[PDB]
């Protein structure tokens, strides 16, 4: 009987489709009823109408798209309490006793008001006429569950906001547009980017696209002295062949004093210096477009745990706000949270930053450490180490990924920073072996690379086992004292190896470390290889294609074959924002029992359709989900027993999930992961005045570390079906198993 | 004693002045000149010797078609402006040993090219009269041959129909429109987008077209001072109280009212507000219009322009006038230099004198057709108007085909004109066999039709089922049911069958005795009756980014290439393009197949290009291959034969991009070309409605095959900016290859050549 | 006849014939009747995944009950247009892996 209503209010972002569709469903599923609430607020106070009970496939698609499908209005009536209790009847009208509200910060603080209240407004209500006490029982308490809908990602207390990623892949299209004009005329471009009072936005943007220097609140510049540290930045830059400057500054953007340093006062200053200057306000575009691979993801997930709360919810249990924190989806109470982040702007009134900037998200302030190593003290001045400079190797080994030039990058400035000379192997270990060709990088040989998709040294598979003695003689040759491998498993493999031939190779006694990069996602040890939040994207982008192919046509199934060899996390993760039907992967079993409950789902499914313009549905598979049934045996079996009800056609995106320009998240956790390497071997070289000194950078539910790769070579399946051990995306699919609406149809079924 | 040609882009960058360059280069050392490219503009000229006037080679313009702005920069000419400086050029190219100098840009660029260029005896005069130059230079150079290259966002030169990197600015700013547009349906919304064009209005035209903004402030259409708040206020009140939840205001960057004052973004934020009281933003789109990749369009037209820029100089003589390089109806040709730049300098003045017609009559070849096809669907029904008197039809649409970019472009185009006209437009849902089947004729409403401008797919829904596996019969009844005055089908070869049966079948079912029309559209470009079916620049598109990615991938792995299965059925159209605007190494085509000896000697040309590569950077190598070119060989088994054949010297992976050659969403072009073809359909439905008619009465003996009653059931065509009719009759009877799905004559066999010289193969 | 003598030599293998009669099951119907074909399929019928199911269990059982005897191979006739997905070759690739072991098949022409 439970009735749940989800509205979408304050500024939309990407995503907040996404988040309503899991909640209307997730509910749906749970036997309880959803309802949209339109124009937000305003909707909820003109009550009925504006209150819709929403069907299963009402929300078909809605992964795909932009801003919120079930609009965001301000309401002035709202605000009295007339309108609060106008609203409260138009739920109890409905039978109505849980919200989950999905939106900025401010409509997330006045549903608690509303909570906080609502008994209160539920007395009104039994007394002047409206209902009786009887009707009105049931209804006695409402539950209230938050999700943060914002680009802005300004909700100190969540890891990331919903729309925040979206917001930001915007930006860097834009940036990279503006970047081949700039170039042209040698210009510098000051680019202002949405954010409100908050940062998070302008410094990432100001890491992945290279930015000569960015303007973020939470670090007001010297409110005299910036613009000459400005000039000096770009100057500097220039002179080593930069042609173009790009600085990003915030709305929020100011100094000490907390006057506010625009985008024009920058320009001014620059335009002092003598360069040919010009600023671009970006604007809304930072709104539109749908949901990257991450929001619909993030939306998604947290919808469904926004109605499991909502489920679980108890009289005495406060409003819970749902967020992410260690990369798993957590709750954290509300009233919290708003403070927390009411704060920030109280620590920044009382030009009090250091205190501001500890209360954004998990990473914020490693971020600004790593832009700013990475940019500005290229100075000579910061960390030029003594002379225990190092030499420092740097070779691809694998298929290409999207991010290896960005991190290549950010490992050589790292380097020129503290003097050390980072080396190019040239073509992977085959290169080395064939050539020897060990070129040294320079500040201007990296230029641009922050945003060049495949390797431009050069990447292949083969394995340093090749020939691990002419490898180790030109390491020494090149007097190394560290080395970086950047690559997927062929990569791993390397670095086991190499850590192997110390006993016969001193040389091999350097540090070495691998950064695991791969679409795939199948190195061990960490949950997230470079590339990978780029395939997946390129992989929505695919989709959303070819999703719209079958849906023109009408009653039509794909089925897609996606990459990532013996490891099904990309078909996973993949399937989940795709809403497919069917996820065939290595880890599932695929026999003649689940190919017909997949006819099944499918046939079934498709009895009713009618609804069509938007009706393609698909399945994923992956690479290797199984030797005899390939995509097109798959494609074929299921297009006879269709029996002319459907059609069928087969998608093998291919080699496009490689990318072609790496996402802004590659962009950004290439510039950490890379620095953090560099650090790693300093260290290392420092503590020898043993096999953790030949680790793997890994990531695992947010923490970052190096992992020895000897412990880790049995977490492997190594001369086998080359992946890591274990799966952490089971949860996903289960999930996804609902939504899809694989299960329903079972049902069905039977 | 090879000569010299050099290029230099001058005056503000444009997406695919790169393609230019690379075209330029190549050409000139095909045809055996030495290739010079000149750094940072005239600038360029002054500063000299290698750096700033560097030979290139064939590897140096590798991959450039793919890159934004121009790799050889510019700079503001400061030093050119005096003669010491104009004196150093000629310097300079003459210790280049550069004579012949092709320069891609603005009209101000290219004028001060000619003005060097009568100048130049006179300052090698001096420069002998001083040293400088040897005689022995004098002499072997006395003469500057010059051609110019239009590149420029705004398309405002006169004597050309695209400036290059025009289309590439409309698809940026469509770019962005779309995006403000999901944030503006979110909070019902008013935006007024800023867009560039410096004094033109072509960009701000076409965006509003392909957006369906409410409207747009252009320049050649002043008409106002107090006519717009209230022309604007009217129409966009109608919209937004008859559903649409929001509200896009084109705005010219250079806009201005009658009375030649400026208006500005801010001016029509007021008013949205003011006036109407509407929650407003303002967007100013800025320089994103300059960046990005070139669109295929943009690559594929400065490709055949630098081509033809080199082969303009090589002819030019000392009597012979300054040439230009421009298209006219899709048609590569040269034009003076100076009527061209003196032809454009006409507008400026035209508009100074209030003369708004002939201003817009000096843009391009169907600059006001646009006008007033905006006009009329952005009205629509909104304004009783109803321009035709009770001489207003009953039309029906229908989409038979593969689903392709701009066909709901195409209905929602014929479905708003057919209501500014007073025609009541009828939408037969899921082709002939939901028609048959579930009699799925529905109005269309303007309301239920909001965006379907510029979506992908098939809002009415498509197949490929012809009318008589439908039953001629069940079609016929409903037919007459509803009453069709006329049919408007938009698809593919299927619907071109379907145009030929309902015709063939108008003696013995008098409700197919109403003209009919074809607007065709399948990625393939397969339909004969025309040069452009709807869907291609999509598909191109979206093919030629898919070949970027995977290119850089070969070119990752050194010594590599790839074997991408393309679509086409039996026309190496989309092939062949997209080859052009991607620089593929091979191309396979149906029309010519692949003979194991033409595969033997690819192999080994490949071969060689990588042993000649060494290790470098980027070298990858691509492979088009339209799947008909070879039942035998699928990209998969050739990228295997090769890799075989290779012997290990490079090998060769295959790439199945498939469906997504579709596209996502429709291109710039696409939708603005869907609208005009839908246009000229249902004009050709008015305009035929005399003969049929007085002829449809009795199904007697007055009903025969005489062209004048065949001729009513036409594909609307293009033949370079054009529009022709042709009877379905004279095209699937004598220019149909029925048996094949396509065309008996193929009309570009001649760019193939073209490709092929550009990358250097053989036969 | 020949092909199931090889088969019953290997012991606990089938084979599947691709038979000729385009959309006729003429030949394959009275040429499996004629040898004995355990399972024999027909373009008028078609292979269903769940006969196919069905006919490798059945198969399954059939070899486990023949133990390593001598004379029990299996022949599966299969008109090609029986099935224009599923070829001889690749019917064999399927009934082995669905057999898991427990028998195998192979393709013949
Ligand atoms: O270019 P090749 O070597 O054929 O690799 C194809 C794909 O196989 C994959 C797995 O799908 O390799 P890997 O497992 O090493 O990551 C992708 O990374 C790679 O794009
Ligand atoms: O999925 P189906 O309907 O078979 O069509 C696939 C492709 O075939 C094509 C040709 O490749 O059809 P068509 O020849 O009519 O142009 C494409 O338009 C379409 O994308
Ligand atoms: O050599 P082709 O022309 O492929 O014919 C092969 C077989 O085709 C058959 C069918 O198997 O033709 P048909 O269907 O007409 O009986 C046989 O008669 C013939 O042996
Ligand atoms: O669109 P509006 O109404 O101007 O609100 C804009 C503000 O909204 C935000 O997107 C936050 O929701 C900010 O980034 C921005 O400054
Ligand atoms: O980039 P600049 O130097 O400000 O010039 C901008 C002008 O250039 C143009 O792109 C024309 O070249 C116009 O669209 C625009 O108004």
């Amino acid at each position: 009987k439970k009735k749940i209503a989800v509205m979408t209010s304050g500024g939309d972002s990407p995503g907040m489709n996404a988040a309503v569709r899991a909640v209307v469903r997730t509910g749906i599923h749970f036997g309880c009823d959803v309802f949209a609430v339109y124009e937000g607020y305003e909707g909820l106070l003109r009550g009925g109408k504006y209150l819709k009970k929403m069907a299963w496939e009402d929300v078909r698609g809605w992964l795909s798209e932009g801003g919120t499908l079930i609009g965001t209005a301000r309401s002035m009536e709202f605000r009295k309490r007339e309108g609060r209790r106008q609203a409260a009847g138009n739920l109890i009208s409905q039978g109505i006793d849980a919200l989950v509200v999905c939106g900025g910060d401010g409509s997330l603080t006045g549903a608690d008001l509303f909570r906080h209240e609502w008994p209160s407004l539920v007395d009104e209500l039994v007394a002047e006429g409206r209902f009786t006490k009887e009707e009105v029982a049931p209804y006695k308490n409402l539950s209230i569950v938050g999700l943060v809908g914002s680009i802005d990602n300004d909700m100190s207390g969540t890891d990331s906001t919903i729309g925040a990623y979206s917001a930001l892949e915007r930006i860097c299209e834009m940036v990279d547009y503006i970047d081949a004009t700039a170039k042209s005329h040698s210009r510098a471009f000051v680019v202002e980017v949405m954010g409100r009072h908050c940062g998070w936005l302008a410094l990432m943007a100001g890491i992945a696209t290279g930015a000569d220097y960015i303007f973020i609140p939470e670090r007001a510049v010297p409110h005299g002295k910036w613009q000459d540290e400005l000039k000096e930045v770009c100057q500097r830059h220039r002179s080593k062949g930069r042609r173009n400057n790009t600085i990003i500054v915030a709305e929020g953007a100011l100094d000490d004093q907390l006057n506010p340093v625009t985008a024009n006062d920058v320009k001014d200053a620059l335009i002092e210096l003598g360069l040919d200057t010009k600023v671009t306000i970006l604007g809304h575009v930072q709104r539109g477009g749908t949901a990257v691979a991450h929001d619909r993801w993030l939306a998604t997930l947290q919808g469904v745990d926004a109605v499991k709360a909502v489920l679980e919810f108890t009289p005495e249990t406060p409003s819970p706000l749902i967020g992410i924190l260690e990369n798993k989806i957590i709750r954290m109470p509300l009233v919290e949270s708003v403070k927390l982040t009411k704060s920030v702007a109280t620590a920044i009134e009382n030009k009090d930053f250091d205190k501001a900037i500890s209360l954004r998200d998990t990473e914020f302030i490693e971020l600004y450490e790593n832009f700013l190593s990475t940019t500005v003290k290229d100075d000579g001045s910061e960390l030029l180490p003594v002379s225990d400079r190092l030499n420092i190797g740097i070779v691809h080994v694998g298929a290409p990924s999207a991010a290896l030039n960005a991190a290549t990058r950010a490992a050589t400035l790292y380097c020129l920073s503290h003097g050390h000379k980072p080396y190019a192997i040239m073509n992977g270990f085959s290169g080395l072996i064939q050539t020897g060709e060990v070129k040294e990088l320079s500040w201007i040989d990296v230029e641009n690379w922050h945003n060049l998709g495949g390797s431009e040294i050069g990447t292949n598979r083969s394995v340093a086992s090749e020939d691990l003695g002419t490898i180790a003689y030109y390491f020494q040759k090149n007097k190394l004292d560290g080395l970086i491998i950047l690559g997927g498993f062929e990569g791993f493999r390397s670095l086991k190896q190499l850590r192997d031939g110390r006993t016969q190779h001193p040389i091999f006694n350097i540090p070495m470390c691998l950064i695991p990069a791969t679409v795939s996602n199948n190195v061990p040890g960490t949950e997230y290889s470079l590339g990978v939040d780029t395939c997946l994207n390129a992989l929505v982008n695919y989709t959303d294609d070819i999703k719209q192919s079958a849906s023109a046509t009408r009653r039509r199934v794909f089925v897609c074959e996606v990459q990532g060899g013996h490891s099904g996390y990309i078909a996973s993760f993949t399937g989940l924002i795709t809403g497919a039907v069917s996820v065939y992967t290595p880890e599932k079993k695929i026999d003649l029992a689940s190919i017909r409950e997949d006819i099944t789902l499918l046939k079934e499914n498709f009895r009713h359709d009618k609804g069509e313009n938007r009706n393609g549905k698909l399945l994923v598979r992956n690479e290797q989900a199984s030797s005899v049934y390939s995509t097109q045996l798959l494609a074929d079996i299921i297009s006879e027993a269709s029996k002319g009800k459907f059609g069928v056609r087969t998608a093998i995106p291919g080699h496009v999930q490689q990318g072609g320009v790496p996402s802004s998240k590659d962009r950004v956790t290439a510039s950490r992961f890379a620095v953090k390497c560099i650090k790693f071997i300093e260290q290392w070289n420092k503590k020898n005045e043993e096999d953790d000194s030949a680790a793997v950078i890994c990531v695992n539910g947010s923490h970052v570390s190096f992992k020895p790769i000897a412990n880790l070579w049995e977490n492997e399946t190594n001369v086998e079906l080359r992946k890591g051990f274990e799966v952490h995306w089971a949860e996903y699919n289960k999930i996804g198993d609902i939504l899809s609406g694989r299960l329903k149809l079972r049902a069905e079924v039977a | 004693p090879q000569k010299a040609i050099a290029v230099m882009t001058s005056g503000g960058d444009a997406p695919g002045m790169n393609s230019n360059v690379r075209a330029i280069v190549r050409s000139a050392i095909f045809k055996g000149c030495r290739a010079f490219v000149v750094m940072e503009g005239y600038e360029g000229l002054v500063r000299g010797g290698p750096e700033y006037i560097k030979e290139f080679h064939w590897e140096d313009v590798r991959g450039w078609s793919a890159e934004g702005g121009t790799n050889i920069g510019t700079a503001r000419c400061m030093e050119f402006k005096k003669r010491e400086g104009r004196l150093l050029g000629a310097q300079h190219l003459i210790e280049a040993g550069v004579d012949a100098l092709i320069v891609c840009g603005g009209d101000g660029s290219l004028t001060g090219a000619d003005l060097f260029r009568s100048e130049w005896p006179s300052l090698i005069e001096e420069l002998l009269k001083t040293n400088r130059i040897s005689n022995e230079q004098y002499e072997r150079m006395k003469h500057l041959n010059i051609c110019g290259t239009v590149g420029s966002i705004d398309n405002d030169m006169s004597t050309t129909d695209a400036t290059i990197g025009a289309y590439s600015a409309l698809d940026r700013i469509c770019k962005a429109i779309d995006y403000v547009e999901a944030t503006a349906n979110s909070h019902s919304r008013a935006f007024v987008v800023e867009v560039m064009g410096r004094n033109c209005g072509w960009l701000a035209l076409l965006a509003g077209i392909a957006t369906s903004a409410d409207y747009i402030f252009i320049p050649e259409k002043p008409a106002t001072s107090s006519e717009w708040q209230d022309q604007m206020c009217d129409i966009v009140s109608k919209h937004r109280s008859r559903g649409k939840r929001t509200t896009i205001v084109v705005v010219a960057e250079g806009a201005i009212a009658a009375d030649l004052t400026p208006i500005s973004p801010s001016d029509v934020h007021k008013v949205l507000v003011d006036r109407l009281g509407l929650d407003t933003r303002i967007t100013t789109l800025g320089h994103v219009q300059r960046g990005g990749t070139a669109v295929a369009y943009d690559r594929i037209l400065a490709t055949l322009q630098g081509l033809e820029a080199v082969n303009a100089v090589l002819e030019s003589t000392p009597d012979t006038p300054s040439p230009l390089i421009a298209v006219n109806e899709n048609k590569i040709v040269r034009k003076p230099l100076m009527e061209s730049v003196k032809l454009t300098k006409a507008v400026a003045e035209a508009i100074q004198a209030k003369d708004f017609k002939r201003a817009m009559s000096l843009r391009d070849t169907e600059f006001i057709e646009h006008l007033n096809n905006f006009m009329a669907i952005n009205s629509a029904d909104h304004n009783e108007p109803k321009l035709p008197k009770d001489k207003r039809l009953k039309i029906a649409i229908v989409n038979v085909g593969a689903p392709a970019g701009g066909i709901n472009s195409a209905v929602y185009s014929m479905a708003t004109y057919c209501m500014s006209q007073g025609h009541r437009p009828y939408a037969i849902y899921n082709g002939w066999s939901g028609l048959a089947r579930h009699e799925s004729v529905r109005s269309l409403n303007w309301k239920d039709m909001l965006g379907w401008q510029s979506r992908g797919g098939s809002e009415i829904g498509t197949n490929r089922v012809t009318p008589e596996e439908a039953d001629l019969g069940m079609i016929a009844y409903y037919f007459q049911k509803y009453e069709f005055d006329g049919l408007i089908i938009v698809g593919g070869f299927e619907a071109f069958e379907s145009l030929h049966q309902l015709e063939r079948a108008r003696e013995s079912y008098p409700a197919f005795r109403i003209p009919m029309v074809l607007i065709p559209a399948t990625l393939s470009n397969n339909v004969p009756g025309t040069e452009y079916s709807l869907g291609s620049d999509t598909a191109l598109n979206a093919l030629m980014e898919y070949c970027d990615v995977v290119k850089q991938s070969a070119s990752s792995t050194r010594g590599r290439a790839f074997v991408v299965d393309c679509q086409g059925g039996n026309s190496g159209y989309l092939a062949t393009y997209a080859s052009l605007a991607v620089g593929a190494q091979v191309s396979y085509v149906p029309e010519e197949g692949i003979s194991l000896e033409q595969l033997s000697e690819d192999i080994e040309y490949l071969a060689q290009s990588f042993e000649k590569a060494e290790g470098r950077g980027r070298f990858g190598k691509l492979i088009l291959k339209s799947t008909n070119a070879s039942k035998a060989l699928s990209a998969t088994k050739l990228a295997e034969v090769i890799t075989a054949e290779a012997d290990g010297r490079f090998d060769a992976k295959p790439a199945y991009p498939g469906h997504v050659q579709q596209g996502g969403l429709p291109s710039p072009i696409d939708r603005t070309r869907a609208t005009r073809m839908a246009i000229k359909a249902v004009g050709f439905i008015k305009d035929n409605q005399a003969a049929i008619a007085e002829a449809r009465a009795a199904e007697e003996n007055f009903n025969a095959d005489d062209k004048t009653i065949s001729d009513t059931a036409a594909v609307v065509g293009v033949k370079g900016s054009h529009v022709v009719y042709n009877s379905i009759r004279q095209l699937y009877d004598y220019e149909t290859e029925v048996s094949m799905r396509m065309p008996k004559v193929i009309h570009w066999q001649a760019t193939r050549l073209i490709a092929d010289h550009l990358v250097g193969r053989k036969r």
